[PDB]
């Protein structure tokens, strides 16, 4: 019954995956050992959305972990929460990535992509009503943007109906984590554009400046920007496991948020995040929220949205408020600042509400949307990717696997044209 | 809802004033003492435990109804022992308002009309003599049977060992009455008519 | 004898039967289980019907395509009263989209509402009609909604059909894509519906800042005061008074044409406890309040046109010869103004039944209540402004490939901005001075 | 007697067990999500 | 005051938790239970056969 | 639907109590005591307001509390 | 006076005539040892048992049926549980070696040896009676024993007795749920030999009432004892009115005059009203117009037909409990005024209305729930095609490159049988067609 | 067959009771027992309603015991 399947790879796709459910266990009141302990009834109705059932009463979720050397698989397994995982969700190579695009995508991923298509095919028929898929991977790397990218094509082509949402650590490259990552990052984004539904991009360096100066802790760690990543993934369906004023799951998102096919890239971004030595001062309202919601410092990308226009925005509210001023700040919000808004289109701001809110907190937000501001990085990596290219440095490792140059020419111009076409709209007038 | 921490006392309080303003609407004859002597039926041994189920079908007898998730909140914030039974007593407990101190003065200054033996214990047969008369003009002062058949007016109430009525449950009975009226105003239209007592 | 039968569908549709629903439960006594209290006036066959084994059942049909608003109904304080079998639910939701809900996943679940509407009628003998509910701005409210209405027609026909839409507001609204399907729907319920009614929710915001004094009211306080409406409107059916009218006498005497058939409405007193405590809520004054423009339910502005024909109930204590001479005032001030052709102009219903209060709520309890439904050329600025916002962002074919795609032809949008277009043009033909 | 079907039917090839090169690619507009232009435009009557 | 706690109400591990002991058979109360007859009358396995009329094979 | 009340105040009369009303004399229209039921009503429609702006209140402090809470 | 003699065949016959006689011996009060409960001391009069039992002159009553099949398991646990004394010990024939899904072995090879037993015991219980009304035959039809023993003892019984009526409720296959993957054969040759054997037959194929089950009574794993019960129930609203008095009676003989237009058509479909479960039982007030009114829903029908696809021939509804006529014509009225059904054009007239006075007698461990009214349909229509026609298309693709022939002609069954077989079935289909037509 | 009872509720009457009837005056088909006939069926109904969910919900238990064991 509108039930989502998880299916995550990489190193950066386990790592997020594993602080994840983590989050959403303790929302429903699961322990490690798979046993509900919840003290209220909201917290069973809709538990099959995530997780299955097993004999004893135990839930397992219905998560995969995909990887080429079990060296990160093994970390994940003997942390907290490693056994609820099934044993047989884990499928692995002996070789590794080498963190080229052509051997996660052509020689190595495609050799082994027929067990775990077997696994998420069980998946996917074992539920009632499958509603869709979520990804967790990374762009920079080879197992996670090489392999993903395949498998998001090949279940593309046996599901065209269910819809696909992606999160994309898109690399920057003042973060140069890996000196061949505007060939992966550029071939990625190709494969990526023609199949998913919707994508969500997140910036390593966005998320250090807020760890830094929003939240003001001194030494952050992965455990605190995974935490962050997984705290917006489970704001965006939130409404669909619990019940609110206003319902709203994936496909209302996608429908109130992309005027055109291919312009189906997203910002997200959290709120309230508060430091321990400044919340003291601060009152928990609405205007409080929506006022940190659309700052620009705010946002889970390198990307600045006051260079370009909102093509549309949506929000989401959890815990008990009134609907009046949700409606209310949206509207003034929208007619202070009619310069960061496209013009040809009313009211391009979605609300929707929740009656949970997060354990520890009263109210929340999580705010998705789309702006024309995201084009400067794709420039950004177009030209670095370009200027890499022009030289055929470090070529010879992806054409060693048969790959052609004619795919990386398709891929400079797929890239180009989408950025070209993405850019008229900031300039349309009406 | 999401009954982490303080969410369970504002959740309680909720219901606490919902029970309220049902019993405050209805204004006729349920009274919060009926709760107490409708639950002693279900206890069956006195042990002052009832569980989800025999807890429903009380409440709802009564006429309260709440939804499945409500009960839930209800059960974990009065199972003080942790054996998966409400406690009905401590529950009644709760929801009862003490008593205003204007109201204080009415229900002592008619008890003390009443009780001019100083005494403080009143002799159930003089309340129902009174009770008729501001009645009925044509009562008569003789009557063939009067104690029981004016007694009926009496015994709502509990006695001591005695038989004669204390004060300290003389305004434990008039204080629980005090909660289907939420009117102060209307509090004192139905004392100094029905008593024929005013003055403040 | 004489029943009605509710049509509910959507979040909007449904969430506002469970205010009609507890109303109308307290109004006639009935219990949340669904048994009578009192040892105890067959007032509540209007609405309730006797199912012989003790409790009563509702002569009502919850509709939608996603269950999470259907499972609190199922859950709250009244699952033991509804019928098991008639809250209808699917599995997807529409999700905004006019053109899933009316192609693809509609015939799937229109022919159990059928069925089940059809078993409602048998039972009946002198039903009078139907009443719907459904929020435009929403997938499956204007999807399916046209597709009952569509398919009612030809089902019974002579029946009547009211409608109680929620179009959208000026300026502030949830959705986006609603300018798409508010343009549809109506191209739709303009030849389908007997009488319609406008209930934009800014107006009733401001109703509520305005009177209620409530800083923060939400979507429950709306309800109750939508609630009230019903009540008022179909009170005359069950209870007694001096000047009964029927579903059958508003059409009656309130439709000058078949085409014109859109309605704004107002109710008085509305009023908070606290400044309740000083005004003196006479008869003369409650209509007069009714007739004040920023007390319309619909935000219209009826100065900027003609009343064709004026509805208007009173219940509680009034007195017949108190009532016409408030008429005489109201013909007597200029800045209202009927139109030429309609030298009288008011139909007067009084019914004896005081309006009962819904604990926690927050309107205060008094002798006099009246309720206005008026029929104005003034309506068609809403549709005016509905065109612009179409009109803008449909110059650049945006949100157009989704409804494409299942199914809808392109030519849908080209039909419905002229049919909506010629509905403007007959307004302000019909408001001319012969 | 038809029973048209809509968005996810009931009937597939090899949908539980079908399993048994570099050339080729997705082009550039192939994908479903990707390709923004429309079809053309029909009158429709909804006379009926 | 102090810090994160995974495991609620103090559930102990089976592993350590007493030791294995004859309950193999615990659903084996029902297990050797016809359903042609039964599930009509009674709800546990039938006695043993004492009488059988002719021509019982 | 039905008339069984001439007015919302008063009911029918017992056919005993018209007497004469042959001859237009009287007509019971004239009230009489309309004064004396309008003094009454004020007094139980003030009741109603004092009730419910209790019930108010009382729901404001409730309100209030929640965020005592929080804090 | 009045006797109907049951004959069941098969494993679906046996396990159907199960539930059947335990709702009898429950209706009627006897204990399953064979006799009434030692409680109720008065003596005795009645004497309504009469049609389903007989006293043996000494205490305990035996039933008039007989039991067949060639694979003994069945019949062993049938004498073996708590019905093991009531039945005669050999009236329960039981063979050695199953025909094992095989049309040509149930009726060339096997059933040969053992028709001539049962035949014998028929006519044992037919000389007992005297006052024979007919016979009652129940037999799964897409099982080999069922279908061949099924055809042998109707050519027989057709013979040995000629004008006694015979009543089949056969069980034909579902549209696409089945079991065996060979049934179209034997369901075809069984349709021909049943074509000129049998009075009246009634569909009863298991998809309809798993829809019933799913749906009506909220159970979402059936099985088939539901199903049985609910035949059970069927069988005994339509043999009441010859046991209990009531308002309006109608007996055996009044099915074959006043449903069947002409010889050849008699394939008809039934339902039943009201079956819901208790938690919404009487929740609706199930008055006799409501339960009438579902009586013709098509999702209701007890065979999957629709019946909107055709014209309605004639009608035979039997109600039980406290209705009355007044309102069962009010009823009639109002159906007749629904235009989603209409009828024939040569039948102005087409409804026959019985009533009994004896309410519906409930099960302990069953599903339904007690009600003070019931109603029975049994109604013929040309919607009746549809089962014929997608019957037709599974024979022939299997047929056309002579799938299974092998089996069945080894074992005696010429190999132009099937030809035939299918020949008259299309006959048969042309005869439903040709008949609703308007003049 | 037999034809017994006139109705399902009311049998024949004593021959004493119908002391007249030679004249259309008293039919005893007009009921004046319909209301309390009724009204006491809808209590009937209720008890046998509250027994079969309470028998229901026993072998609901039961099933669940049995699963609860095997695991
Ligand atoms: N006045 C009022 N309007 C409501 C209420 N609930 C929902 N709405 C309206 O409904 C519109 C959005 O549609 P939804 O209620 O979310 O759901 P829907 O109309 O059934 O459409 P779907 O989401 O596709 O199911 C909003 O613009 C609101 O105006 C309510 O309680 N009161
Ligand atoms: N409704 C119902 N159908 C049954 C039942 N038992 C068997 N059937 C049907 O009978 C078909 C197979 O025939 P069976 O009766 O089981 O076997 P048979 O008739 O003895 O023939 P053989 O297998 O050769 O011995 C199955 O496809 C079932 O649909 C039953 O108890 N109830
Ligand atoms: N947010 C986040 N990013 C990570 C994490 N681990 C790795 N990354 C990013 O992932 C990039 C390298 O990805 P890589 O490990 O090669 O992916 P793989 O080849 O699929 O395993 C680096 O730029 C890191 O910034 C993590 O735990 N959290
Ligand atoms: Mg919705
Ligand atoms: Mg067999």
């Amino acid at each position: 019954m509108r039930e989502i399947v998880h299916i995550q790879g990489g190193q950066c796709g386990n790592q997020i995956g594993a602080k994840f459910w983590e989050v959403i266990s303790d929302e429903h009141g699961i322990d490690p050992t798979g046993t509900y302990h919840g003290d209220s009834d909201l917290q069973l109705e809709r538990i099959n959305v995530y997780y299955n059932e097993a004999t004893g009463g135990r839930y397992v979720p219905r998560a995969i972990l995909m990887d080429l050397e079990p060296g990160t698989m093994d970390s994940v397994r003997a942390g907290p929460f490693g056994q609820l995982f099934r044993p047989d969700n884990f499928v692995f190579g002996q070789t590794g990535a080498g963190n080229n695009w052509a051997k996660g995508h052509y020689t190595e991923g495609a050799e082994l992509i027929d067990s775990v298509l077997d696994v998420v095919r069980k998946e996917a028929e074992g539920c009632d009503c499958l509603q869709g898929f979520q990804i967790t991977h990374s762009l920079g790397g080879g197992t996670g943007s090489g392999m993903g990218t395949l498998l998001i094509s090949k279940v593309r082509e046996e599901y065209p109906d269910r819809i696909m949402e992606t999160f994309s650590v898109v690399p920057s490259p003042k973060v140069s984590d890996t000196v061949v990552e505007p060939y992966n990052a550029t071939l990625s984004v190709h494969q990526l554009v023609e199949n998913a539904d919707e994508c969500m991009v997140i910036d390593n360096e966005a998320l250090y400046d807020i760890c830094f100066r929003t939240l003001k802790l001194t030494t952050p760690t992965y455990g605190d920007l995974n935490h962050l990543v997984s705290a917006a993934m489970s704001g965006v369906t939130c409404c669909l496991r619990f019940p609110g004023q206003l319902n709203s799951d994936l496909r209302k998102l996608a429908v109130n948020l992309i005027p055109f096919p291919r312009l189906h890239f997203f910002m997200i971004g959290f709120a309230p995040l508060t430091s321990r030595g400044s919340q003291q001062y601060r009152a928990l309202t609405v205007p409080e929220l929506t006022q940190q919601m659309f700052d620009a410092k705010n946002m889970m990308c390198a990307a600045d949205p006051r260079h370009g226009r909102y093509l549309t925005a949506s929000a989401l509210f959890r815990g008990r408020m009134s609907t009046k001023e949700v409606d209310e700040q949206m509207l003034n919000v929208q007619n202070k600042n009619s310069s960061y808004f496209v013009e040809w289109i009313p009211n391009n701001i979605k609300s929707s509400i929740c009656d949970i809110p997060p354990k520890g907190l009263k109210m929340a937000v999580t705010f998705v949307g789309n702006s024309t501001a995201i084009q400067e990085m794709f420039k950004r990596v177009a030209e670095q990717f370009t200027a890499m290219f022009r030289r055929k440095a470090f070529l010879h490792w992806y054409t060693g696997e048969g790959m052609d140059e004619m795919e990386f020419t398709e891929a400079e111009s797929n890239m180009n044209d989408l950025v070209s076409e993405y850019q008229q709209y900031q300039d349309a007038t009406a | 809802m999401s009954l982490y921490g303080v969410g369970l006392n504002v959740q309680v309080d909720r219901i606490k004033t919902e029970f309220r303003l049902y019993v405050s609407k209805q204004k006729g004859g349920l009274n919060v003492r009926n709760l107490r002597r409708i639950f002693e039926q279900l206890d069956y041994q006195q042990n002052g435990q009832l569980n989800l189920d025999d807890f429903k079908a009380g409440l709802n007898k009564f006429g309260f109804f709440l939804k499945n998730v409500d009960y839930q909140c209800l059960l974990k914030y009065f199972d003080v022992e942790q054996n998966g039974n409400v406690n009905y007593l401590a529950f009644l407990s709760c929801i009862s308002q003490t008593l205003n101190q204007r109201r204080a003065n009415f229900v002592l200054k008619v008890f003390d009309s009443i009780d001019s033996e100083q005494k403080g214990a009143v002799h159930p047969f003089s309340l129902a003599e009174r009770l008729e008369v501001v009645k009925n003009k044509d009562y008569q002062i003789g009557s063939k049977t009067r104690e029981q058949l004016v007694g009926e007016y009496v015994a709502q109430f509990h006695k001591n060992q005695d038989g004669l009525i204390t004060r300290d449950e003389f305004v434990s009975y008039y204080e629980d009455l005090g909660l289907g009226i939420s009117s102060d105003q209307h509090f004192i239209e139905i004392l100094q008519t029905q008593w024929g007592i005013k003055e403040d | 004898m004489r029943e009605v039968i509710s049509i509910h569908v959507g979040q909007g549709g449904i969430q506002v039967g469970n205010a009609c629903w507890e109303l109308f439960c307290l109004e006639h006594g009935i219990q949340p289980d669904g048994q009578m209290p009192s040892d105890r006036d067959d007032a509540f066959n209007t609405f309730f019907s006797e199912t012989g084994a003790g409790k009563h059942v509702p002569r009502a049909v919850f509709l939608d395509l996603e269950p999470t608003v259907i499972d609190e109904v199922r859950t709250g304080t009244y699952r033991q009263l509804f019928h098991p079998e008639q809250l209808i639910s699917g599995k997807e939701d529409a999700a905004n989209n006019f053109a899933r809900g009316h192609y693809t996943i509609g015939k799937e679940i229109v022919d159990l509402c059928l069925d089940r509407i059809r078993k409602l009628a048998d039972n009946c003998t002198g039903l009078q009609g139907f009443l719907v509910f459904n929020s435009v701005g929403g997938g499956t409210g204007s999807g399916l909604g046209s597709l009952l209405l569509e398919r009612l027609s030809v089902d019974y026909g002579k029946k009547s059909k009211l409608g109680f839409t929620i179009y959208p507001s000026p300026q502030v609204s949830t959705a986006v894509v609603e300018p798409y399907n508010s343009i549809l729907s109506t191209h739709s319920l303009l030849e389908h519906t007997d009488v319609a009614v406008m209930l934009d929710n800014e107006a009733i915001y401001d109703i509520c800042r305005r009177n209620l004094d409530i800083e923060r009211p939400t979507y429950t306080n709306l309800n109750r005061l939508i609630a009230q409406v019903i009540s008022s409107l179909t009170a005359s059916l069950r209870f007694d008074g001096a000047l009964n009218v029927d579903i059958t006498e508003f059409q009656t005497n309130l439709v000058p044409y078949p085409r014109i058939h859109f309605m704004l409405s107002s109710y008085a007193p509305i009023i908070s406890a606290e400044k309740a405590y000083h005004e003196q809520l006479s008869v003369a004054e409650i209509t007069n309040s009714a007739f004040e423009p920023a007390n319309m339910m619909a935000k219209c502005d009826p100065r900027h046109g003609k009343y064709m024909a004026c509805s208007m109930m009173y219940r509680g204590d009034v007195v017949p010869k108190d009532v016409n001479a408030s008429i005489a005032t109201i013909k007597t001030k200029r800045t209202i103004q009927f139109v030429d052709w309609c030298p009288t102009g008011f139909k007067v219903g009084i019914n004896y039944q005081p309006p009962t209060v819904v604990p926690g709520g927050d309107l205060a309890k008094v002798m006099r209540a009246v309720c206005m439904i008026s029929n104005s050329t003034a309506i068609a600025e809403v549709f005016s402004r509905l065109d612009h916002k179409f009109d803008l962002m449909y110059a650049k074919r945006a949100f157009v490939h989704w409804y494409v795609g299942e199914g809808m032809e392109e030519g849908e949008f080209s039909e419905a901005r002229e049919d909506l277009a010629a509905l403007e043009k007959d307004y302000e033909e019909v408001g001319i001075e012969t | 007697f038809e029973l048209s079907k809509g968005p996810h039917s009931h009937k597939d090839f090899c949908s539980t067990f079908g399993r048994v090169s570099t050339s080729d690619f997705r082009k550039k507009n192939t994908g479903t999500m990707g390709s923004n232009k429309l079809p053309i435009i029909k009158p429709f009557k909804y006379a009926d | 005051q102090y810090a994160y706690d995974f495991n609620p109400a103090k559930t102990q591990s089976l592993q350590s938790r007493p030791i294995e002991h004859n309950k193999f058979s615990a659903w084996t109360g029902d297990q050797l239970y016809r359903t042609s007859y039964g599930t009509h009358w009674t709800s546990k396995p039938q006695e043993p056969k004492t009488h059988v009329p002719p021509g019982y094979a | 639907m039905k008339r069984v009340k001439e007015s919302y105040f008063r009911e029918h009369p017992h056919w005993s109590d018209i007497n004469g009303c042959s001859g237009a004399k009287e007509f019971e229209g004239e009230d009489l005591a309309y004064d004396a039921r309008i003094k009454y009503q004020k007094e139980t429609q003030k009741q109603w307001i004092e009730q419910q702006i209790r019930e108010k209140k009382m729901r404001e402090e409730a309100e209030r509390n929640e965020e005592r809470a929080y804090a």
